[PDB]
Protein backbone atom coordinates (compact mmCIF):
# COMPACT_ATOMS: atom_id res chain seq x y z
CA UNK A 1 0.00 0.00 0.00
CA UNK A 2 0.90 3.64 -0.30
CA UNK A 3 2.96 4.46 2.90
CA UNK A 4 0.70 6.77 5.17
CA UNK A 5 2.14 5.48 8.53
CA UNK A 6 5.74 5.11 9.78
CA UNK A 7 5.07 1.20 10.10
CA UNK A 8 4.18 0.95 6.36
CA UNK A 9 8.02 1.36 5.57
CA UNK A 10 8.81 -2.10 7.25
CA UNK A 11 6.28 -3.78 4.80
CA UNK B 1 -11.53 -19.77 11.88
CA UNK B 2 -13.87 -17.39 13.87
CA UNK B 3 -13.22 -19.48 17.06
CA UNK B 4 -9.37 -19.16 16.69
CA UNK B 5 -9.73 -15.41 15.90
CA UNK B 6 -11.82 -14.66 19.05
CA UNK B 7 -9.13 -16.63 21.05
CA UNK B 8 -6.23 -14.63 19.45
CA UNK B 9 -7.98 -11.30 20.34
CA UNK B 10 -8.76 -12.42 23.97
CA UNK B 11 -5.15 -13.64 24.55
CA UNK B 12 -3.69 -10.35 23.17
CA UNK B 13 -6.16 -8.07 25.14
CA UNK B 14 -5.56 -10.13 28.41
CA UNK B 15 -1.77 -9.89 27.85
CA UNK B 16 -2.02 -6.14 27.24
CA UNK B 17 -4.28 -5.43 30.26
CA UNK B 18 -1.99 -7.45 32.62
CA UNK B 19 1.14 -5.74 31.14
CA UNK B 20 -0.36 -2.23 31.82
CA UNK B 21 -1.07 -3.60 35.37
CA UNK B 22 -4.93 -3.51 35.28
CA UNK B 23 -0.09 -26.62 20.98
CA UNK B 24 -2.61 -24.90 18.57
CA UNK B 25 -2.35 -21.05 17.97
CA UNK B 26 0.20 -20.76 20.82
CA UNK B 27 3.01 -19.65 18.48
CA UNK B 28 0.70 -17.09 16.74
CA UNK B 29 -0.33 -15.76 20.22
CA UNK B 30 3.33 -15.40 21.34
CA UNK B 31 4.36 -13.71 18.05
CA UNK B 32 1.45 -11.24 18.23
CA UNK B 33 2.27 -10.28 21.87
CA UNK B 34 5.91 -9.60 20.87
CA UNK B 35 4.84 -7.67 17.72
CA UNK B 36 2.42 -5.43 19.72
CA UNK B 37 5.21 -4.73 22.24
CA UNK B 38 7.82 -3.79 19.55
CA UNK B 39 5.20 -1.62 17.73
CA UNK B 40 4.13 0.42 20.80
CA UNK B 41 7.83 1.12 21.73
CA UNK B 42 8.86 2.00 18.13
CA UNK B 43 5.81 4.10 16.98
CA UNK B 44 4.91 5.92 20.25
CA UNK B 45 3.99 9.33 18.65
CA UNK B 46 2.23 7.79 15.57
CA UNK B 47 0.27 5.37 17.86
CA UNK B 48 -0.83 8.26 20.16
CA UNK B 49 -2.39 9.95 17.05
CA UNK B 50 -4.26 6.69 16.08
CA UNK B 51 -5.54 6.15 19.70
CA UNK B 52 -6.70 9.86 19.93
CA UNK B 53 -9.09 9.09 16.95
CA UNK B 54 -11.65 7.32 19.22
CA UNK B 55 -12.66 7.11 22.91
CA UNK B 56 -15.26 4.31 23.53
CA UNK B 57 -18.08 5.11 25.99
CA UNK B 58 -21.13 2.93 26.88
CA UNK B 59 -22.84 4.96 24.06
CA UNK B 60 -20.40 3.91 21.25
CA UNK B 61 -21.65 1.72 18.32
CA UNK B 62 -19.40 -0.74 16.34
CA UNK B 63 -19.83 1.65 13.32
CA UNK B 64 -17.63 4.32 14.97
CA UNK B 65 -14.87 1.70 15.60
CA UNK B 66 -15.35 0.34 12.02
CA UNK B 67 -14.85 3.88 10.47
CA UNK B 68 -11.62 4.63 12.45
CA UNK B 69 -10.13 1.14 11.61
CA UNK B 70 -11.38 1.34 7.94
CA UNK B 71 -9.04 4.37 7.55
CA UNK B 72 -6.10 2.23 8.78
CA UNK B 73 -6.88 -0.28 5.96
CA UNK B 74 -8.33 2.26 3.44
CA UNK B 75 -5.78 1.38 0.67
CA UNK B 76 -4.87 -2.15 1.81
CA UNK B 77 -3.64 -4.54 4.49
CA UNK B 78 -0.02 -5.22 5.54
CA UNK B 79 1.13 -7.06 8.69
CA UNK B 80 2.20 -3.71 10.26
CA UNK B 81 -1.36 -2.34 9.96
CA UNK B 82 -2.74 -5.59 11.50
CA UNK B 83 -0.34 -5.17 14.46
CA UNK B 84 -1.54 -1.49 14.69
CA UNK B 85 -5.15 -2.80 14.78
CA UNK B 86 -4.34 -5.17 17.76
CA UNK B 87 -2.47 -2.41 19.67
CA UNK B 88 -5.37 0.03 18.97
CA UNK B 89 -7.85 -2.45 20.52
CA UNK B 90 -5.44 -2.93 23.46
CA UNK B 91 -5.34 0.89 24.06
CA UNK B 92 -9.19 1.12 23.96
CA UNK B 93 -9.37 -1.69 26.56
CA UNK B 94 -6.71 -0.03 28.85
CA UNK B 95 -8.52 3.35 28.54
CA UNK B 96 -11.81 1.48 29.40
CA UNK B 97 -10.47 -0.23 32.58
CA UNK B 98 -8.53 2.99 33.58
CA UNK B 99 -11.87 4.96 33.63
CA UNK B 100 -13.80 2.19 35.53
CA UNK B 101 -15.68 0.96 32.36
CA UNK B 102 -14.37 -2.68 32.56
CA UNK B 103 -17.56 -4.09 30.84
CA UNK B 104 -16.55 -2.36 27.57
CA UNK B 105 -13.50 -4.78 27.37
CA UNK B 106 -15.74 -7.72 26.25
CA UNK B 107 -17.53 -5.34 23.77
CA UNK B 108 -14.15 -4.24 22.23
CA UNK B 109 -12.94 -7.93 22.14
CA UNK B 110 -16.09 -8.86 20.10
CA UNK B 111 -15.71 -5.78 17.75
CA UNK B 112 -12.06 -6.82 17.08
CA UNK B 113 -12.88 -10.51 16.25
CA UNK B 114 -15.79 -9.41 13.96
CA UNK B 115 -13.47 -6.92 12.06
CA UNK B 116 -10.73 -9.68 11.97
CA UNK B 117 -13.18 -12.31 10.65
CA UNK B 118 -14.86 -9.98 8.06
CA UNK B 119 -12.12 -7.59 6.78
CA UNK B 120 -8.76 -9.19 7.68
CA UNK B 121 -8.92 -13.05 7.57
CA UNK B 122 -9.78 -12.78 3.82
CA UNK B 123 -6.47 -10.88 3.26
CA UNK B 124 -4.48 -13.23 5.59
CA UNK B 125 -5.52 -16.35 3.58
CA UNK B 126 -4.15 -14.67 0.33
CA UNK B 127 -0.90 -13.46 2.11
CA UNK B 128 0.64 -16.63 3.68
CA UNK B 129 -1.62 -17.27 6.75
CA UNK B 130 -0.69 -16.70 10.44
CA UNK B 131 2.30 -19.09 9.75
CA UNK B 132 3.77 -16.29 7.57
CA UNK B 133 3.12 -13.70 10.35
CA UNK B 134 4.93 -16.06 12.82
CA UNK B 135 8.01 -16.45 10.58
CA UNK B 136 8.07 -12.65 9.92
CA UNK B 137 7.46 -11.58 13.59
CA UNK B 138 8.05 -14.63 15.94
Amino acid sequence: CPARYGWDYEC
Amino acid sequence: TGYDNREIVMKYIHYKLSQRGYTESEVVHLTLRQAGDDFERRYRRDFAEMSSQLHLTPFTARGRFATVVEELFRDGVNWGRIVAFFEFGGVMCVESVNREMSPLVDNIALWMTEYLNRHLHTWIQDNGGWDVFVELYG
